[PDB]
């Protein structure tokens, strides 16, 4: 099954606002195989999340991950003027990057 | 060719004397026909694991 993801959403600074992510698959290794990567407009992505109770080094505190059954969650403690950007989450559970439909948050 | 011949192999001989010298073999009734009757589903999960 392929990843599914809302159209966008909406929000305003200060605000915590949060992002779904359906169609995850699984294997013998686990079932935390979800990453989320910001995309600026015009320019190269960036990974924000992976292991969702994880996150690499460096990134702000200001997003969080979270995963319920077979539907995933991005949380988002405050957003900011410059936090417009799209958002993609994407598996690799099976050797096979599936990567998200995309969703859009704006302000 | 006929019992005698088979009798004869069992004896190891071309001279048969008198009586019921050989019990030459058993008649093994052929199977026909044959017949497989496994089960019915749907795939596996292959490589879920590789």
């Amino acid at each position: 099954s392929a990843l599914t993801q809302p159209p966008s959403a909406s929000g305003s600074p200060g605000q915590s606002v949060t992002i779904s992510c359906t169609g995850a698959s699984s294997d013998v290794g686990g079932y935390n195989y979800v990453s989320w990567y910001q995309q600026h407009p015009g320019k190269a992505p960036k990974l924000m999340i992976y292991e969702v109770n994880k996150r690499p080094s460096g990134v702000p505190d200001r997003f969080s991950g979270s995963k319920s059954g077979n539907t995933a969650s991005l949380t988002i403690s405050g957003l900011q003027a410059d936090d417009e950007a799209d958002y993609y989450c994407c598996s690799y559970a099976l050797s096979r990057v599936v990567f998200g439909g995309g969703t859009m948050l704006t302000v | 060719l006929d019992p005698l011949s088979e009798t004869k192999c069992t004896l190891k001989s071309f001279t048969v004397e008198k009586g019921i010298y050989q019990t030459s073999n058993f008649r093994v009734q052929p199977t026909e026909s044959i017949v497989r009757f496994p089960n019915i589903t749907n795939l596996c999960p292959f490589h879920e694991v590789f």
